[PDB]
Order: structure tokens, then sequence, then C-alpha cells
């Protein structure tokens, strides 16, 4: 309808093997414009954009708000990590995995299997496929990562194959919640 | 166990709302 | 990074919206209801794990929106851009008949956060038990929504995704239908 504006704050907490390095940034946006920003590996505020000089300047000077800033990695940033680190950082969730056939074309019959894994977390892992043993590459296409935005994620990784009688087909699955790779069988 | 918030700075002194433009 | 907090908060107008969250790894750990002055986490279990006081995002929002007054007035009025979103809609995990399952309809890379989200079956709007996200953070400054729907898998109803967004010429669907 009518022109919007917007305004937008981002406070970031970076976090390097774990509280041993952090990183703070306060970061202030206008209209997806950032023209302002606070970067704990400066220890001042450094204009992004024209609009941002004459605020840098002025909060530059102010030296009690620089050093209050200065000091979020320690008052921020490390005390939140050590508040969400238990449920957050350690959290884990194994992933289900089931193998079934599709098809790319509802023509023909099914000439894809798919390899589903999901309800995991964290959101790092490692599908492989295997036919006969041997890994398979070439064939393989996927949904890539899929974030579910409820603190779980999943990922269809499909082998472009025609099943023949007697085959042997092997999904899997490296993920952080266990300590063992998982392998879900398909025979043909 | 408390979440802490990291406050904004004001860019200026104005306490003043006007209707964005049509 | 091993890993990264964000404090994620805005302030529109002439919406007069604005929202407070916290994003970590690309997940909300909970956000702020104004309205209510209460901190809404995103499962359940956090708030037995930690507490955040309300009344702070109150006062955060306060200084954003007076912010917004100063910065649309330097930058002599200038619009923001519109920018169309992308949306995707999946199911929670593979689809069985009779089976509970769960619908997502995921809006994602626009901006400004103002989105008309409906969820249609078999064309007919459904609201039973539809849930939603608040508008979460992108690197690129741009936002993500969820929308939920539970359902039960049948080769007799048909979903979509309606979306109105002011990037947008035109309503976007995006449709779903149980694989038989
Ligand atoms: C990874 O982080 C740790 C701190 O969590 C760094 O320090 C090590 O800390 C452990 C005990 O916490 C000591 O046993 C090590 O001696 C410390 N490292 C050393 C050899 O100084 C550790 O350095 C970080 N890893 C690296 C190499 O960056
Ligand atoms: C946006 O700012 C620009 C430049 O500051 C304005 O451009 C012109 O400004 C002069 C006065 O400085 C006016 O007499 C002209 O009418 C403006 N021309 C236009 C239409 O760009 C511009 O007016 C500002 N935007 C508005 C319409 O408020
Ligand atoms: C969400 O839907 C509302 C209601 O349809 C939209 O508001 C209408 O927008 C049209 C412009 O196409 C105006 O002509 C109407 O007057 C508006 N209705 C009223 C009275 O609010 C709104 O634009 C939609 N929002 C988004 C982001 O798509």
């Amino acid at each position: 309808t009518r022109p919007r504006f917007l305004e937008l704050l981002k406070s970031e907490c970076h976090f390097f093997n774990g509280t041993e390095r952090v990183r703070f940034l306060e970061r202030y946006f206008h209209n997806q414009e950032e023209f302002v920003r606070f970067d704990s590996d400066v220890g001042e505020y450094r204009a992004v954009t024209e609009l941002g000089r004459p605020v840098a300047e002025s909060w530059n000077s102010q030296k009690d708000l620089l050093e209050q800033k200065r000091g979020q990695v320690d008052t921020y940033c490390r005390h939140n990590y050590g508040v969400v680190e238990s449920f957050t950082v350690q959290r884990r969730v194994h992933p289900q995995v089931t193998v079934y056939p599709a098809k790319t074309q509802p023509l023909q019959h099914h000439n894809l299997l798919v390899c589903s894994v999901s309800g995991f977390y964290p959101g790092s892992i490692e599908v492989r496929w295997f036919r006969n043993g041997q890994e398979e590459k070439t064939g393989v296409v996927s949904t890539g990562l899929i974030h579910n935005g409820d603190w779980t994620f999943q990922t269809l990784v499909m082998l472009e194959t025609v099943p023949r009688s007697g085959e042997v087909y092997t999904c899997q699955v490296e993920h952080p919640s266990v300590t063992s790779p998982l392998t879900v069988e398909w025979r043909a | 166990q408390h979440i802490r918030c990291n406050i904004p700075k004001r860019i200026g002194p104005s306490k003043v709302a006007t209707l964005v433009p049509r | 990074e091993e890993h990264v907090i964000i404090q994620a908060e805005f302030y529109l107008n002439p919406d007069q919206s604005g929202e407070f969250m916290f994003d970590f790894d690309g997940d909300e750990i909970f956000h702020v209801d104004m309205a209510k002055k209460e901190t809404v986490w995103r499962l359940e279990e956090f708030g037995r794990f930690a507490s955040f006081e309300a009344q702070g995002a109150l006062a955060n929002i306060a200084v954003d929106k007076a912010n917004l007054e100063i910065m649309t007035k330097r930058s002599n009025y200038t619009p923001i851009t519109n920018v169309p979103p992308e949306v995707t809609v999946l199911t929670n995990s593979p689809v069985e008949l009779r089976e509970p399952n769960v619908l997502i309809c995921f809006i994602d890379k626009f901006t400004p956060p103002v989105v008309n989200v409906t969820w249609l079956r078999n064309g007919k709007p459904v609201t039973t038990g539809v849930s939603e996200t608040v508008f979460l953070p992108r690197e690129d400054h741009l936002f993500r929504k969820f929308h939920y729907l539970p359902f039960l898998p049948s080769t007799e109803d048909v979903y979509d995704c309606r979306v109105e967004h002011w990037g947008l010429d035109e309503p976007l669907l995006k449709h779903w239908e149980f694989d038989a």
C-alpha cells in the first residue's frame, strides 16, 4: 500500500572454540541498509555508510558508552552462552532414517532411491549412498540441508538408479548424535 | 540462568513521532 | 565460528509493528509478546532452563522506534524496497496414509516483515491447529518465517500455502499432494 520504513537492530555474539574466542557486534540498519556498527575487534563505532558518520562521531566521543560496549563480550556474550549452553550447544536429537523408492516421472516405474533423514539436531550431517558395498557419487541428488524452524532438520539424499534383482543398497548417516555411522540397507 | 539483553543507543534526543509520508 | 547468538529486533512504520527475538545458529530461542509483556520460548522446555525479563525488550523497542523516526528524516524519507518471498511447502517427514504428519510452509528472503499467509485444503481455508513463528533473521538481513499445519495424509486431500507480499504482483500459492 503506502511506503514503509524499517529499523533493524542486531546484536551478534560469535563464538570460536566455546568461549575461548568471542566476538561482539552491534549493528544498526535502516530499510535494509546498515549505517553504523560496534565491533568488539575495533572497540569503537564505525560508520558503514554516509548516514552513519555523524552517529559514529557522536557515540565515539562518549567514552563511558564505549567502555560498556567493550565489556559485552564478557557480560553479554559469554554470560548468555553460559545460560543457554546446556540446551542449545549440547542439544542432540538422533535422526530417523528411512529408505524408499520414488519416481522422477509418474509415467514409468521407480528409478530413484530416497534416503530420508529427519528430526535431527544439530544440522551438521553427512549422508552417503552405497551399492553392493561400493560408495556411489555420480548419481546422487539431494534437497540439501532443510531447516524445519523448530530445532530439527531433515534432508533427502536420492540415488538415481534402476534397481535390479539381487542388488543391495545402503544409506549411511553420520551425525553428532551418534558415535558410529547409522546404516539402512535396501534390497531389490 | 538469566539471559541478558544488549541495549541499543539513541541516535538523537528527539522525542518526536511524525506520520510517515503517503 | 562454532556458534552464533543473535538478538534481533525491528520496528516498522506506518504499520507500527515491532518484534524482539533471540536466535541461536538459525533457530529461535524465544521472542517477546509485546502486548502481553511475556517471554515466549520456542520450545516449552526452555522456560525451565532459563529466564528473560520481557520488560527489557519493550525498553529496546522504544529506542529502535525513536531511531527509526530520526533515520527516516535524515535519509530524506526514502522508502524501503520491497523484496518478494520465496515459498516452499514440505512435510515434517515422509508421508503415509492415515499417519499424522505436518505440513510446513517456509517463506524466505523477503522484506518488509509483513505477509498474509493462508493454508488451503482443496481450495478452502483451514485453521485447525495451524501455528507459526515470528519473523526470523538472515545474514543478508532479509527475513524468514515458518507456518505449520498438522494433517492426516490422504489421497483425497490437496493443500496449498497462499502467500501475499507487497513485493508480489499476485498471490503466490504452493501446491502439495500425497504421492500415491
Ligand atoms: C580450544 O579452547 C581451549 C579452551 O577451552 C583452549 O585452551 C586449552 O584448554 C585446555 C583445558 O581447558 C588445556 O588443557 C589446553 O592446554 C589449552 N590449550 C593449549 C594447548 O594452550 C585451546 O587452546 C583451544 N584450541 C586451540 C588450539 O585453539
Ligand atoms: C529527497 O532529497 C532530494 C535531495 O535532497 C530532494 O531533491 C530535490 O530537492 C530540492 C530541494 O533541495 C527540491 O526543490 C526538489 O523538488 C527535489 N527534487 C526531487 C523531486 O528529487 C527530494 O525532494 C527529496 N525527496 C522528497 C520529495 O522529499
Ligand atoms: C494483506 O491483506 C490485506 C487485506 O486484503 C491487504 O490490504 C489491502 O491492500 C489493498 C492493496 O492491494 C488495498 O486496496 C486495501 O484497501 C487493503 N485493505 C485494507 C483496508 O487493509 C494487505 O495489503 C495485505 N498485506 C500484504 C503484505 O500482502
